[PDB]
């Protein structure tokens, strides 16, 4: 319930946040604003004279004799082919650019929709449980739902619990101490146990572990055993 | 992860100190705005792809006064106190190694440093600043291992932060412990190797060397175009103006105009080139940051060869170097 | 200073100042790497002397926004704020506006001089980005001040031997990715 619940306003601030700023989709409007500045720069420039009496045709074939109309028609054919030329290599890379941009969303929808990524900040900011994809005019919004820690508390913990004289290591977790008492512990939430030969497993004896210390693992066989022969 | 910015002023390139060439200028239109944006959004991607490679961490991390981690020799990797800009060992080596860049920065001042209109322009992160990001994942990846990287930064002694890494290549934990010493020791020796590596081999660090090459050689090929004449009597425009009737100074000049003017063009687009290339660099950093420094990274070869346990950033002049 | 000059038929505009160049007594004229006269020999007296172009750079306004204030700053990129200063009492800048200039609002920033912002010690997030670690902001009566940009907070581990961190809550967050 408290997950559901975390979930649900999770996506009411993110609906929130989204209409509350305006600068939320930038990335978006800049594209658009650069193909709508290019459009109107490329046309602007059909009113430059590039060094021709007037920008437009029929004044220099009204005014000049054919030889310098075509001069200066020519001086304009270049001008505005320049310009043209120029368009387009900016589109060319810019073209490139929005590739990438696009590859990359795609990769972020395979690994972060259709699954759940390990890569760490690749599917937004903490661990990884899902997203959902949302589109958006030339573009993809990606909503990234992660787990993250909350209200740690710190331990004292031991690389090994010697019992016997064995070394005993965790399967699956962490030693930890509440300051009288040793636990074994999930490592992302706490969550303390009973430190059991089921939970830990048994290599070398009690010497070459650095920082090991001295408490009881709790065998349930031979408990019961004790009870069952008397 | 980022280029030398540069700023070129299109009047003072191609109509320098000329006010008849400067109204000739004019009848071309908007081309001189368009390559002022142009190098000004390539600035500004710079200064993006730098603080997204480096400026991952939300606080400042410190590692503890009293530096015993296991028996595992940082010396070299974190900040030496002693020396101004507090960069580690390494850090500082990488920066004697490949700066030999025209300063690459204005510091409030080719012998006339191409200073025909076209400006460089300071990185708004010092190197100070970058070396403190660095140390800052320093102390947080060697601290706290990976749950820095997800939410808080959540101390564990750093041989359990290596006993949890054998575990995720798929090696026990007891493998360590048995083994800690003789793993502290190896890891001792691979960092000593590497600064001798680094000390010895010049071409190291070429790939940096590379990118501050190619931006020297487009600023001084700029420079060098304003002496060709492309068909015009002189290459001076003072020349044209004392010598030439108005008339014929406009021809003259309009030659200069179209050759300068072009010349600005083929440089601009080499950058917006070079640019992209050098952002799809900065966003490969930034995810080698992210995977391998922030986290332990399950991708062969991604980051090392061999089975990924971990990784350390060290800033250099433009770049990134990571030791894996 | 910075003059107009014509030597014989080389004209030319830059600050004429005694040459340390070995001039043979054939050579007339000095050239760099790029082709550019830097040294030429005084026709009377046969002086060697160095020509430096004289001070240019970009010019960069910072603006709070007309729709909070109308005052700004002017960064004059590339050069020492000393230059700067004598060429506004000299009245040779090319712009022929003028920023109040009073004191303590002159810093000398590696990206050029900042004329028009108060710097202050205390260090804040950036937000108007000025280049080599300063940016500018619009704080308090609100003004235009400069600083050094904090790079984030501290936040010293708790490192030891046998101390580990482990949560006991978790938040579940949802972030916005948003690509073209
Ligand atoms: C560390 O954790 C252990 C176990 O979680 C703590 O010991 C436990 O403390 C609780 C305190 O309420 C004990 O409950 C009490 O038990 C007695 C009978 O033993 C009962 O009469 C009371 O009404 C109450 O239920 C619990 O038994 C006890 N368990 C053990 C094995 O000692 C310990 O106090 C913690 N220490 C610190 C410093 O947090
Ligand atoms: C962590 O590693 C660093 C080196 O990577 C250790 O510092 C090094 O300590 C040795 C100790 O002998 C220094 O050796 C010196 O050699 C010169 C001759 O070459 C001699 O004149 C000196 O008296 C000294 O014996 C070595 O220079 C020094 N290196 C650096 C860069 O400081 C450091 O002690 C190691 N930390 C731990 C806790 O072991
Ligand atoms: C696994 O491989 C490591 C090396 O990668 C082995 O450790 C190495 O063991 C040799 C001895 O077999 C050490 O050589 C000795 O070094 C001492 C240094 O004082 C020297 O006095 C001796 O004469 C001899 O040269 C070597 O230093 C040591 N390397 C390290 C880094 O500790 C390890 O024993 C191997 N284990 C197995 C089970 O094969
Ligand atoms: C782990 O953290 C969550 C919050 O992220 C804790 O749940 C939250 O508990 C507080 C009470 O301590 C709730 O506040 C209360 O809400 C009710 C709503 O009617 C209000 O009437 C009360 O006056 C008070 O404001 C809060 O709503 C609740 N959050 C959620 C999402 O349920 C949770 O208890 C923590 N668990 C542990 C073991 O620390
Ligand atoms: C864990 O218990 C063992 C005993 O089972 C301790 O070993 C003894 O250590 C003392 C010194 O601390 C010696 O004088 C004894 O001779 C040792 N006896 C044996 C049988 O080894 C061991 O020190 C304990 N460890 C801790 C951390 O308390
Ligand atoms: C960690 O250790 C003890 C509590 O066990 C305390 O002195 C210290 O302040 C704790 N610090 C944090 C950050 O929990
Ligand atoms: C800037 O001018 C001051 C004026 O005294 C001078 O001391 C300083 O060295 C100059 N810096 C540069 C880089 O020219
Ligand atoms: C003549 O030439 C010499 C050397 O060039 C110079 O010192 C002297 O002043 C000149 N006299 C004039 C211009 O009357
Ligand atoms: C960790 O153990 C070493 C053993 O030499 C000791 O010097 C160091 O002080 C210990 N760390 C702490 C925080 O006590």
């Amino acid at each position: 319930k408290l997950i559901a619940n975390q979930f649900n306003s999770a996506i009411g601030k993110i609906q929130d946040s989204l209409f509350s700023t305006p600068s939320a989709l930038g990335k978006l409007q800049d594209v658009v604003n650069h193909n709508a500045q290019a459009l109107n720069t490329l046309v602007k420039q059909l009113s430059s004279k590039f060094g021709a009496i007037s920008s437009v045709l029929n004044d220099i074939l009204s005014r000049l004799d054919p030889p310098e109309a075509e001069v200066q028609i020519d001086r304009l054919i270049t001008g505005r082919l320049q310009s043209l030329q120029t368009y387009v290599t900016q589109q060319l890379i810019r073209a490139a650019e929005i590739r990438a941009s696009a590859n990359l969303a795609a990769t972020k929808m395979s690994e972060c929709v259709l699954g759940q990524s390990k890569r760490v900040d690749f599917c937004g900011k903490g661990y990884h449980l899902m997203s959902f994809p949302q589109s958006a005019p030339h573009g993809v919004v990606f909503l990234h739902v992660t787990y993250v820690p909350a209200q740690e508390k710190n331990f004292t913990t031991a690389p090994a619990i010697c019992h016997d004289g064995k070394a005993h290591f965790p399967r699956e977790g962490v030693f930890v101490s509440n300051g009288t008492h040793w636990f074994l512990t999930q490592r992302n939430f706490y969550e303390p146990q009973i430190i059991t030969t089921d939970n830990t497993f048994v290599s070398g004896n009690c010497d070459v572990v650095i920082g090991i210390v001295n408490n009881t693992v709790y065998d349930p066989l031979q408990l019961e055993l004790d009870s069952f022969k008397e | 992860v980022s280029m030398t910015k540069t700023s070129v002023d299109c009047t003072m390139y191609i109509c320098g100190d000329s006010t008849e060439c400067s109204n000739l200028l004019l009848q071309y239109g908007s081309f001189c705005t368009q390559l002022k944006r142009a190098l000004t959004g390539i600035a500004v991607e710079q200064d993006k792809n730098t603080q997204e490679v480096f400026a991952q961490v939300k606080q400042i991390y410190k590692t503890p006064p009293i530096k015993y981690f296991g028996g595992f020799n940082f010396s070299q990797i974190l900040p030496d106190p002693s020396k101004p800009s507090k960069r580690s060992p390494i850090e500082d080596l990488l920066f004697n190694k490949v700066t030999l860049a025209d300063a690459g920065f204005i510091k409030q001042y080719i012998c006339a440093q191409k200073f025909n209109g076209l400006t460089v322009l300071p990185p708004l992160l010092t190197d100070e600043m970058i070396a403190q990001y660095t140390s800052a994942l320093l102390a947080g990846t060697i601290t706290s291992g990976w749950t820095f990287g997800a939410g808080p930064a959540l101390q564990i002694p750093f041989p359990m932060q290596m006993a949890y890494r054998f575990n995720g290549i798929g090696v026990t934990q007891n493998v360590l412990y048995e083994n800690q010493k003789l793993i502290a020791n190896q890891f001792n020796s691979a960092i000593g190797k590497i600064q001798d590596s680094l000390f010895s081999t010049p071409s190291a660090l070429g790939k940096l060397q590379d990118v501050v090459n190619h931006n020297a050689q487009a600023l001084n090929t700029l420079v060098k175009q304003l002496s060709s004449k492309f068909g015009a009597i002189s290459s001076v425009l003072n020349d044209i103006l004392s010598r030439l009737d108005p008339p014929e100074a406009e021809v003259q000049i309009d030659r200069l105009i179209t050759g300068r003017l072009q010349s600005l063009q083929t440089y601009v687009t080499q950058q917006l080139i070079r640019a992209a290339e050098i952002r799809a660099s900065a966003n490969l950093a930034a995810t080698k940051m992210s995977e391998c420094v922030l986290g332990q990274s399950k991708r062969v070869d991604f980051c090392g060869k061999g089975y990924h346990l971990m990784s350390f950033p060290q800033s250099a002049p433009h770049g990134v170097v990571f030791l894996h | 200073k910075c003059v107009n000059f014509n030597f014989n038929g080389l004209t030319g505009t830059g600050v004429l100042t005694k040459s340390n160049k070995k001039f043979l007594p054939f050579q007339q004229f000095g050239r760099d790497i790029v082709d550019t006269t830097d040294a030429v020999r005084d026709p009377q007296t046969l002086e060697i002397l160095d020509i430096t172009p004289c001070s240019f750079g970009g010019v960069s306004v910072i603006t709070p926004g007309t729709n909070t204030s109308n005052q700004v700053a002017v960064l004059y990129q590339g050069v020492n704020c000393t230059e700067v200063s004598v060429a506004i009492h000299a009245d040779q800048l090319t712009p022929t506006w003028r920023v109040y200039s009073t004191g303590s609002n002159v810093f000398q920033t590696r990206a050029g001089c900042l004329i028009g912002a108060e710097y202050v010690n205390n260090s804040y997030e950036c937000d108007i980005p000025i280049g080599a670690g300063i940016c500018a902001s619009y704080q308090t009566s609100q003004s235009i001040i400069a600083y050094t940009m904090s790079l984030g907070a501290e936040n010293s581990v708790a490192y030891s031997n046998n101390s580990i961190a482990i949560p006991t809550n978790f938040t579940i967050s949802v972030t916005t990715e948003i690509l073209p």
